[PDB]
Order: C-alpha cells, then structure tokens, then sequence
C-alpha cells in the first residue's frame, strides 16, 4: 500500500514534468515557425537580387516597386507615430509597443466583456431588483443598494 | 450603458492603435528598400550597388540560417525529453494499473 | 551569376526608353485588377482617392467587426473555461449540464 | 469570425487595389516619354538559353529543398519513437542488472 503511496507520488511528478515540458515544446515550436517564416522571407529577398542581377533587363522596375514601398512604410510609420503618438519609435522596437497595445487591448475587450454580460442580465426587470433588496433587508435589516 | 459606450470608444482607440502597430509590422520589409529607394535615385549604372545589397541579403540569410537550425536543434532536444516523459508516464502508469 | 556576367552588357545601356513599358505594365496590371477599362493615367487620379477611400471604410467596418469578434471570442473563452473547471471537478460533461 | 475573414479578404484587395492607383500616379512621369525607344534583342538567343536552363536549375531546387525539408520530417519522427525505445531498453537493462 505504501509502494502504491510512492507510485502514486512519482505518477504526479511525472504529470507536472509533463506539463511543463509541454509548456517549452509549445514556445520552442512558436520561435521554430517565427525564424522559419524570417529566414524564408530573407531567402525569397535574396532569389529577388539575383535575379534583379541576373535579369539586369527587369529594368529597375522592381526597384520602383520597392522605393514605392519604402514610401508607403515612411508614411505608415509616421501614421502610426501620430496614432499611437510615440515619435519615440523604430521599426526595429515597434514589437515591443505592438505587444504592449495587444495587452492594453485585451485589458479593454475583457472590460467590455464583462460590461457586455452585466448589460445582458440588466434586462431584468425593475422588479427583480425591488424583491430581491427587500428580501435582504428583511433578512439582515436596512441596507444600501450598493451593499445589497 | 454609459460607462459602456465609453468602453467601446476606449477599445475602438485600441483597435485602431494595434491595427497601425501590425501595418508597420508587415511593412517591417520595406524599411529595408530604404536602399532600394536610394538605389533607385542612382538613375545610372547601379548593378554594383544591387551586388552589395545582395551580399548584406546573403549575410543576413546565413545569419537567419543558423539561427532557424539552432533553434531547430533546440526544439527537437525539447521534443525528445517530453517523448522520454510520455514513456516514463506510461510505464509508471501502468505499473500502478498493476500493483 | 552566369547569366549575369553574359548580359552585363547588354542590359546596362538601357538608355531610360525601355523604362516606360514598365509603366504599360503597370497601368494594364491596374486595368484588370481594377474594373476600370477606361482607367487613364490622366483620370486615375480620381480613381486612386475613390479607391482609398473605399479602403479606409474597408479597414474601419474591418475594426468595428473585430471588436465584436474579439469579445464574442473571450465569451467562449470564458464558457469553456467553465467547461474544463467542470470536467476536472466531476469528469466528462455537456455544457448544457454545466 | 466567418464575416471577418470575409471583411479582412476585401480590405486586402481594396489595399491592393489602392497600391496599384499609386502605382499608376508614380509611373505618371515614365509614361511622359513614352516616345523614347531603344534597340533590343542583341544576344537574346544565349540569354533565352540560359535563362531556360536556369529555370530548370531553379526547379531542381526547389525540389530539392521539398525532399531536404520532408526528409527532416520523418528523420525527426524516427528520433521521436527512438528516444521512447531507448528509455524502455535502459529502464529494462537496469532492472535486470537490479534483479
């Protein structure tokens, strides 16, 4: 019974080891799927370079292409500067703003989240309210609202 | 319901921030046609030019490349040690099945 | 790096006149991709800012759904939270008993 | 979510859209001299050539990073059900030395 007390014990350790091992597959196969859609990304950029080099006769049309685009991102930058109002700001860095806000905006949709539901069962009745009071002061004695 | 709508605003604002954050975030890329954009300016011979953006490109791919294979080498370490738990677990499992 | 060191020649003397079929390109690539065969360099213009604006609607009704879909989401969040508090507490359960 | 990705498929092709109309308005000044010309086709039989057999090359390897990234694959299953065996012989391997 005791040796069964023991197996018991190991069987939990090796549940905890499991989920923490679990845990750090997930975030290691999270970073593995991020640097394999970087260094992709990175790879696709230097096959356009070659061939740019190579098809010298593409004319620096993607080249135009490309100072359009850096345009288009100076403008976003600047856009993004003003709405987030951070002309403290990098492209580099702008992660770290970028995670910052999701929290913020998860911290408002959670509040709205809860707002929703209380407005939800706020269609109650003016009566529910009324019964429901009355029946904690009878209980307890006069009572707020508030602390009903 | 007023302080709801007032939420609602506040997570429009949110919204909208996160949108631009992630805007910028795709546009992460065209910060570095930077060159490309002063590249295009040359309006003249310029292939040396695309030659040396293609050797940084090459640089920053290998350094890519062997930070995706450590990485790479990490997860898999990772993968066998929680494999090697599963088989403990059942194992131990199963001899608590028994006792 | 072949092919390049072979057109080395042939492709620096461009002479800035085999630059605008780029610019054919483009405008063609615009005339199907936007529904505008009358599409001009000259009345484009009109176009660019109509299509703009389209896209800052787009982009706005784009929010305005993902406030709903994210709360909605975190509502199911919460549902199934209270599904797996349930089934740790008792075991294997319907919502509807939840 | 079903109308959001709907939502998000048309702010992407109005995005795109709008790019295109930029497009056009940067090209404006190219299409001014649209008049000029230049020789072409010199040595385009050589470059043709060679351009095919380069696109043959590129085939080749792009099949060839399919079957390198596949083959890790299943290597890395291989390992997976490995690294449960080896636990499973040295468990046993140390309990008959024990017994």
């Amino acid at each position: 019974q005791e040796k069964i007390d023991r197996y018991q014990v190991d069987l939990e350790e090796l549940s905890y080891r499991l989920e923490e091992q679990t845990d750090v597959v997930e975030e290691a196969g999270e970073l593995q799927a991020e640097y394999e859609a970087r260094t992709e990304a990175t790879e696709q950029e230097v096959d356009e370079l070659k061939s740019q080099l190579a098809d010298y006769q593409q004319a620096l049309d993607v080249q135009q292409t490309r100072a359009i685009q850096y345009q288009q991102a100076l403008q976003a930058l600047e856009r993004a500067r003003e709405l987030c109002r951070l002309p403290d700001l990098s492209v580099d860095n702008a992660e770290e703003w970028l995670e910052t806000f999701q929290a913020k905006e998860q911290q408002a949709t959670e509040a709205l989240l809860a707002l929703e539901q209380k407005l939800s069962v706020a269609d109650a009745a003016h009566n529910q309210f009324e019964q429901a009071y009355q029946l904690v002061k009878n209980i307890v004695g006069e009572t707020s609202r508030s602390e009903a | 319901q007023q302080d709801y709508e007032t939420a609602k605003h506040s997570q429009h604002q949110a919204k909208q921030q996160a949108f631009a954050l992630v805007e910028i975030v795709q546009r992460r890329v065209h910060f570095s046609y930077s060159d490309s954009a002063g590249m295009l300016s040359e309006n003249a011979d310029l292939n040396d030019k695309l030659r040396q953006r293609l050797e940084h490109a090459e640089s920053d791919r290998s350094r890519a490349r062997e930070q995706l294979r450590q990485q790479q080498a990490q997860y898999s370490q990772f993968n066998q040690v929680l494999a090697s738990l599963k088989s403990s677990y059942e194992t131990k499992q199963d001899m608590l099945k028994e006792l």
